């Protein structure tokens, strides 16, 4: 062999219980002896008549396997020693069966690890002389905490009480478990069913039929169904549905997830794992809401005046589904006349003579059909000032919020039944690409809080109309949410002198220069040689205004002209300059 | 040819002896304790010599090329076969005994075992265990070196 | 007077020695060392001037028995003798200094010296170190663990000399031998090198787009002690420079290490120059030099094509087949977003980085090898204005002031295109009467902000208009100004 | 305490101050029995009476030439060495170890069965040497090699020059083998004028062999600044070169190994240099052969 320098011997055995002591005897062939003990191949331990046979007692062997080398430095021999324990009696013994067609498997807890190769056996016994047995080897690599028995006894014969036993063997000492018992009526875990489909009926998204195919012995079933709005899943129970069920009170045109679980007996068997989640598309439904339609009155001429058609849908209850068609109807109330058109967009323009009353209606035609014809009686765009309310005050505590408060008019508030509030932007001329944006507020409510379709540092125009069937009130004012100082001021373009009055004309300063609502202008003029405070004239801003008069100055003396554009939060710096000698 | 397979065998044996030196360093695997498995049909170390290195002449196959046919070198090929037979037998024994216990610190990579197997196809037709593997490797390294030498000289 | 302090001992394993010091003149001294014992048996050695007689083991000397040594010195007609000494000679051992090159390692206020000694036993160790201008200072090394030995020293700011010595300390913690001699000097350099102002010469790049840098040969001197030669403790081992180009980063990092004092060809780019010095520990420190970029005077043609989801620029490159690098830097902003490419035209997709209304610097470099800085050629770094330049080119605050009875002066603030070189070309001012019978144009250089209109007829209403012109597109007119006189 | 050769004895002394020496008996090789004179060359005067003189040795004063004498005719003599021993380990101060802490460096050029063994002496005052194969078994491998010669190489260790003695030895076997199982073991017998030293070594001649540098190196100039470097197998190396083969390291002035006799490389501004190692073992490599670009 290889230990040609003698031999080594152990007492009692290379396998020992935990914490014991071992006698190691080295013998040399007839005609210093050191011991090397290595913990997981790491040197942590170290040290002629007596050398012919040297005996040592070794204690405090650590948890694991270690090597003793008896070296005379030239080696003689050695022995590999291991320490371990008897296996713990196993606990929490359970068993599993899968449906009508499925064998029996079992699981158990082995407890502590012995750091040594052990094995387990699993005995099944039962009446009418049935028995089976299989083993499993658990070692440093493979762990046996579950096993399959491989026999599929009949699940229909559920009148037997069977016995499960698990036993553990190792080199040191055997161990057993409780002679566990199990009722066969509840050992079977059913497999999830198949062919779970959804059929749509009754032409309404609330009504559906759900089908599946499973064993006909199943008595209890549960269904999980929910949309993607929330992670919560709507559960429903059923007893003896026999493969089919009907579902009512469902949200229409909402994608749904569908899952199913089964149960063979109310007091026997066990539940079933959920099947694959099914994605189902719920068909459309006809909306029953009412959408407001907004209009404008621009007077091209007395007999060819322009009427705008505006609406906006933003909720999945009035424009639910694949909506494509819009049948618009304009009716005259005083005389029996109507005009029809088909539109695909949210805006339209029409030319009507001014004579006669108006009623504007539009439909919401999805694939299912057309919704209720949304119609609004129309009065003149701006009516009498008697019902016109007082000055609406706008306060902006946020860059994207305006609170508007309108006082009740001098006329009683009993006549007005509804208030309409509309905001738009401003242009040097006329605007039609950008739609005005609207909202409705009842007169009983005090104020209106708008926080949508609004951008700070742009001057907007708000208008409020008291809606009455005879003659509603009308008012309007300009405002912005947040404004800063303008970057600069516009130009003094044209200067003229006529009828002892000096006229200054300018152009429209562009949009980014304002950075909000421009509120007024301040024109400063002085003499060329005058270094004192220049004298000032104040102009209140009007959008249509582009010229300003000023009184006669000192003749034959030159004058210097400039101006600034002043808002509430800031002032534009000085722009261009003008010199004029009258 | 057997030459490229022999180079593969040398490379994988060098890799294995590197792994054995790294792992079984505490074991006696450094010094040499040089003793080989074979002693009777040791004609590997006496016949596997070139032509012009014979000074005293007294002391079928597929990888013997027709250009270098000889009535001597067939004995060298046969001795190589028998030595490979003994080496593979006791290496199969040591590999089988290596897994009956729970020590998995050294694992014979099957590269050299399949190299020996293909070479056989081409040519013809406790604690004692680690020490026996170590001395088997310490002789097999020089044996595969000799086989590479004689294959390179013969085939080329 | 005479001989004094006799001391014999053993040096190495098989050799011995003796030494003694004389008091008095050494003009005609002769020394004899008498050694003797009983097993009476006596022996004499003669040396004359030298005082280092050796008697190894087979010279008939006893080294395992008590012997008596004494010294007689012979002067003229007189003899004088020193004290007797009685001792063994086998264990009174003189140990060698740490033989071989002793390794020095550096750290923050730390100099660790490691050495190997032949005898594995540990021994007492002392050191003595000298500053470049002062005398020596002493210091113990203290206990150590042993094979090899280690010792410490606080690292001073400049270079210094240091020497080591040992003694075989007896097991009972007593001096068991004579003092060893000092080892060869170890000279250690300054821990941080005080860099001196080296010189560079600036050169504008030529017509081909090449500037030349030739570093001068200069180096300071470090004051060192007497024995500091042949080692890096006296002067630094080598000087070097590191050139880095922070202009075309589109490829991988390419920084070049160059020996100091040689010709180098450099581009019109921003460069980082590091001057470093490799001492016996490593690279000491850095001298920083920043090279700003310059541009060739020769304006070169470039064509662009932007719009939609497609962007390209075309020109006439010198030669295809070699990799180029293109880089975009909008000069007007703080250059927050970095955009360059490594590829005659290049095609890429439009992104909101090159579509704004600020001036862009387009820099084109021709490259041949990503390992050296010489093969990067300055094709062109030009200035461009993207987007609709006509809107931005409109002048603001046009002011007209009457000068005489037939002439006026038109002045205006410079447009956005004025501050951007290479794009603004011309100012066109149109003066036209309102009746349509007179139209005239005046041309103004971009460096002038004013113009004078002469020959204007009196009592006729005039409208004037101003725009700005570039090399590719005209500009829109300003706000018209009306005047009469 | 033993007899080294005819009429010369070597004894051992415990080289430690407080221990006593050995006692030996010397007989005059003469049948005549009477009172006789004994004298040495380390001391004057008669030291021993009678033919059998018992003398104790504990120091180098006690050893040397011992002559039994009477009248004007020299009867006989014997020679007495010593052997230093400290703490149970013999003291070796005649030879100086190499950089590798070993004493004898043996090196072979090829597989012919020949080598040379070099050692580093420390002085030259009357050194005598001997090489022999300390073989126990009849099957132990035997060398048949002779006299040692001084070599003019003065090699510097620890900034001091030591002299390399060399010997040119040749192993022999009655008929060759393919590999070597028993190592060559060699015993050295150093001797400085009284002092005696035994040294040993053991080695296979496959882990010491040192090839020779390549003999015929050329550098063929190629396009794109590439170059063809060529060498040859040294002629001192064994035959054939198919059964015994080498492995050349190539570097340009990190190196790359090849097994052909030509290589494609490119220069950098210095030299290109190759080595010649044995392809199987880590047997020590040759010295470089170079051409300057
Ligand atoms: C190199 O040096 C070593 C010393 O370190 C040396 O070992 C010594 O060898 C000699 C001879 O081989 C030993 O002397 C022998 O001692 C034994 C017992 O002590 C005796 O039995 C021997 O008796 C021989 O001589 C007798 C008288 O001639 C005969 O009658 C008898 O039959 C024997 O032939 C002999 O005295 C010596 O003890 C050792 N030293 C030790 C062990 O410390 C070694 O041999 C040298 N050579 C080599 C190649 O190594
Ligand atoms: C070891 O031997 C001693 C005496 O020989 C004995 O008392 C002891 O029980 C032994 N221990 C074992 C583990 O056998
Ligand atoms: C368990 O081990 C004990 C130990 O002697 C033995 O007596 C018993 O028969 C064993 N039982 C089984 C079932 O293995
Ligand atoms: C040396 O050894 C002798 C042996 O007797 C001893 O007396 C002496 O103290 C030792 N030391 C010195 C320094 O001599
Ligand atoms: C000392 O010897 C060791 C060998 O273990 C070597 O690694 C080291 O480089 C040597 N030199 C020193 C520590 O200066
Ligand atoms: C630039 O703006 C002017 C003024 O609006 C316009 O006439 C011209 O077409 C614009 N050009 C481009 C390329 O957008």
């Amino acid at each position: 062999d290889v230990c040609k320098l003698g031999t080594v011997t152990v007492q009692p055995a290379p396998v020992i219980p935990l914490g014991s002591a071992a006698n190691i005897s080295c013998s040399l062939n007839p005609k210093e002896l050191i011991l090397l003990k290595f913990v997981n191949d790491v040197l942590v331990e170290n040290l002629d008549h007596t050398g012919h046979s040297s005996t040592f007692q070794v204690t405090n062997l650590s948890l694991g396997m270690t090597l003793f080398v008896c070296k005379l430095p030239v080696p003689v021999c050695g022995v590999e020693i291991s320490v371990g324990v008897a296996p713990e009696p196993p606990q929490n013994i359970s068993c599993v069966q899968e449906g009508e067609n499925g064998t029996v498997a079992c699981s158990w807890n082995s407890g502590k690890v012995t750091y040594l190769k052990t094995n387990y056996t699993l005995q099944l016994s039962g009446p009418n002389n049935l028995t089976c047995q299989k083993q499993c080897f658990s070692d440093n690599r493979q762990n046996c905490n579950r096993l399959d028995l491989g026999i599929n006894l009949s699940p229909d014969l559920a009148e037997s009480r069977f016995i499960v036993r698990v036993t553990a063997i190792n080199d040191l000492g055997n161990s057993s478990s409780l002679p566990h018992t199990f009722t066969f009526l509840d050992i079977v875990i059913p497999l999830p069913p198949w062919d779970i489909r959804i059929n749509f009926l009754n032409a309404s998204g609330s009504r559906g039929t759900l089908q599946w195919e499973d064993e006909g012995q199943v008595v209890l079933n549960q269904l999980r169904y929910q949309p993607l709005n929330s992670t919560s899943w709507n559960m429903v129970n059923a007893t003896n549905a026999k493969g089919k069920y009907d579902l009512r009170d469902l949200r229409p045109f909402t994608e749904y997830e569908f899952q199913i679980s089964s149960k063979l007996h109310l007091s026997g068997g066990s539940w079933s794992n959920w099947s694959e989640s099914l994605r189902t598309r719920t068909p459309e439904e006809e909306p029953v809401g009412i959408l407001d339609i907004w209009y404008m009155k621009q007077d091209i001429d007395y007999d060819r005046q322009q009427i705008s058609l505006f609406w906006k849908s933003l909720n999945p209850s009035e424009a639910r589904g694949k909506i494509l068609h819009y049948q618009v109807t304009l009716q005259e109330v005083t005389k029996k006349t109507t005009l029809q058109n088909t539109t695909r967009h949210t805006s339209w323009t029409r030319v009507i003579p001014r004579t006669g009353a108006w009623t504007a209606s539009v439909s919401a035609a999805n694939s299912k059909g057309a919704s209720a014809p949304t119609h609004i009686n129309i009065v003149d765009l701006c009516g009498t000032g008697l019902l016109a309310p007082h000055q609406v005050s706008a306060k902006s505590e946020n860059m994207d919020n305006i609170l508007v408060t309108w006082q009740p008019p001098k006329k009683a508030d009993s006549a007005v039944r509804e208030y309409i509030v509309e905001w738009r932007a401003l242009q040097p001329g006329s605007i039609t690409k950008f739609p005005p944006h609207w909202l409705r507020i009842p007169p009983d409510n005090m104020s209106a809080l708008i926080s949508e379709n609004i951008k700070p540092y742009i001057c907007y125009e708000i208008r409020v109309h008291a809606l009455s069937e005879s003659q509603g009130g009308c008012s309007s004012i300009r405002g912005d949410s947040k404004h800063k100082a303008p970057v600069s001021g516009p130009h003094i373009t044209a200067i003229t002198e006529k009828k002892e009055r000096l006229f200054i004309s300018w152009t429209h300063i562009p949009f980014p220069e304002q950075r909000g609502c421009i509120l007024h202008y301040r024109i400063y003029w002085k003499e060329r040689d005058s270094t004192a405070q220049p004298e000032l004239c104040e102009i209140q801003y009007r959008r249509s205004q582009n010229s300003h008069p000023i009184s006669s100055l000192q003749p034959r003396v030159t004058y210097v002209l400039w101006m600034t554009a002043v808002t509430a939060a800031g002032e534009s710096p000085q722009g261009n300059e003008r010199e004029f000698c009258p | 040819r057997c030459l490229s397979q022999s180079r593969n065998l040398l490379k994988t044996t060098d890799d294995m002896v590197k792994t054995a030196r790294e792992k079984l360093k505490h074991y006696s695997c450094t010094d040499i304790d040089h003793e080989d498995i074979t002693r009777d049909q040791t004609s590997t170390l006496k016949t596997c010599l070139p032509l012009e290195l014979h000074k005293n002449e007294s002391c079928r196959g597929s990888c013997l090329p027709p250009q270098k046919t000889s009535l001597m070198m067939t004995l060298c090929l046969g001795s190589i076969y028998e030595d490979l037979k003994m080496y593979q037998t006791e290496f199969q024994a040591i590999n089988a005994a290596l897994q009956n216990h729970n020590h998995q610190q050294i694992i014979l990579d099957k590269g050299m075992l399949v190299a020996i197997d293909e070479l056989m196809q081409s040519l013809n037709h406790p604690y004692r265990v680690k020490m026996k593997l170590c001395i088997l490797l310490h002789a097999f390294s020089t044996r595969v070196v000799t086989i590479n030498r004689v294959m390179g000289y013969l085939s080329s | 007077l005479g001989p004094r302090n006799l001391s014999c001992y053993r040096v190495s394993k098989t050799d011995y020695e003796c030494s003694w010091q004389y008091d008095g003149p050494e003009d005609n001294v002769s020394h004899v060392l008498w050694c003797c014992f009983v097993p009476e048996r006596c022996r004499y050695f003669s040396s004359g001037p030298d005082r280092t007689v050796q008697f190894w083991e087979q010279d008939g000397i006893p080294v395992l028995s008590k012997v008596n040594f004494w010294v007689e010195s012979r002067l003229g007609n007189r003899t004088m003798k020193s004290q007797k000494i009685s001792q063994y000679l086998y264990n009174w051992t003189k140990t060698t200094p740490p033989l071989g090159h002793i390794k020095v390692s550096q750290s923050h206020r730390q100099l660790r010296m490691d050495w190997n000694v032949s005898e594995e036993a540990g021994a007492e160790v002392q050191f003595r170190r000298r500053m470049p201008t002062t005398n020596w200072t002493l210091g113990d090394c203290g206990p150590q663990v042993n094979m090899s030995e280690s010792c410490l020293c606080p690292s001073e700011n400049m270079a210094q000399e240091i020497q080591i010595r040992r003694r075989r300390r007896l097991s009972s913690g007593a001096p068991g031998g004579p003092w060893s001699d000092w080892s060869m000097p170890v000279c250690v350099p300054p821990e941080v090198l005080p860099q001196a102002k080296i010189k560079f010469l600036v050169e504008p790049l030529n017509q081909g787009g090449r500037r030349r840098l030739t570093m001068q040969g200069q180096s300071p001197q470090l004051a060192v002690p007497e024995g500091c030669r042949g080692r890096p403790g006296a002067q630094v081992k080598k000087h070097l420079v590191l050139v880095r180009m922070l202009s075309c980063r589109c490829q991988a990092q390419t920084s070049k290490t160059v020996p100091l004092g040689k010709k180098l060809n450099l581009s019109g780019a921003t460069y980082d120059l590091n001057v470093l010095a490799k001492t016996r520990f490593g690279r000491s420190t850095i001298q920083k030099w920043h090279l700003p970029a310059q541009e060739l005077t020769e304006t070169r043609a470039l064509n662009v094509s932007v719009g939609g989801n497609m962007t390209s620029m075309q020109w006439a490159a010198q030669a295809p087949g070699t990799t180029y690098c293109l880089e975009w830097q909008p000069w007007f902003q703080h250059r927050n977003h970095t955009h360059c490419t490594l590829i005659v035209t290049h095609s890429w997709s439009s992104k909101p980085t090159l579509e704004q209304e600020e001036c862009y610097r387009i820099t084109v470099f021709a490259s041949k090898n990503p390992k050296n800085p010489m093969l990067w050629a300055t094709v062109l770094s030009s200035y461009y204005f993207g987007g609709n330049a006509s809107r931005a080119g409109t002048p603001r605050h046009v002011s007209v002031r009457n000068q005489t009875g037939d002439s006026v002066s038109v002045e205006w603030t410079a447009s956005q295109l004025s501050t951007c070189p290479g794009v603004l070309t011309q100012y066109v001012v149109r003066c036209e009467a309102e009746d349509g019978a007179w139209e005239s144009e005046w041309l103004v250089p971009p460096t002038k902000t004013q113009v004078t209109l002469d020959g204007l007829r009196s009592r006729v209403m005039y409208k004037v208009q101003v725009r700005a012109d570039t090399a590719r597109l005209p500009g829109a007119w300003s706000h018209p100004q009306r005047f009469s006189f | 305490m033993w007899e080294l050769e005819k009429d010369v004895y070597v004894v051992e002394v415990d080289w430690t101050p407080d221990a006593p020496g050995e006692t030996v008996n010397l007989t005059c090789d003469t049948p005549e029995e009477d009172d006789i004179t004994w004298t040495s060359d380390q001391r004057h005067g008669v030291i021993g009476s009678g033919k059998t003189l018992t003398i104790t040795v504990k120091e180098f004063l006690d050893a040397g030439q011992y002559t039994c004498h009477k009248g004007g005719e020299t009867l006989s003599h014997s020679h007495l060495l010593l052997h230093k021993k400290e703490n149970g380990i013999w003291s070796t101060e005649i030879l100086k170890n190499f950089k590798n802490k070993t004493f004898l460096k043996c090196e072979a050029p090829n597989y012919s069965g020949r080598f040379t063994c070099s050692w580093l002496v420390q002085r030259n005052m009357d050194l005598k040497f001997n090489i022999k194969s300390s073989s126990s078994s009849p099957d132990s491998r035997a060398v048949t090699c002779g006299m040692a010669s001084l070599s003019a190489e003065k090699v510097t260790l620890d900034q001091r020059d030591y002299e390399k003695y060399s010997v040119s030895c040749q192993e022999d076997v009655t008929c060759p083998t393919a590999e070597e199982t028993l190592p060559i073991e060699l015993a050295l017998e150093a001797r400085q004028q009284n002092k005696y030293e035994n040294y040993s070594t053991s080695f296979f001649i496959r882990d010491i062999i040192k090839p020779d540098p390549p003999k015929n190196l050329q550098m063929k100039p190629l396009k794109n600044s590439q170059v063809e470097v060529s060498w040859e197998y040294p002629d001192s190396w064994s035959t054939p070169h198919s059964y015994f083969s080498l492995k050349f390291f190539v570097r340009i002035q990190g190196a790359f190994l090849v097994e052909k006799t030509s290589t494609e490389v490119q220069c950098k501004g210095g030299n290109v240099c190759v080595q010649a190692q044995d392809r199987y073992y880590n047997s020590s490599c040759s010295k470089w052969a170079c051409v300057p670009c």
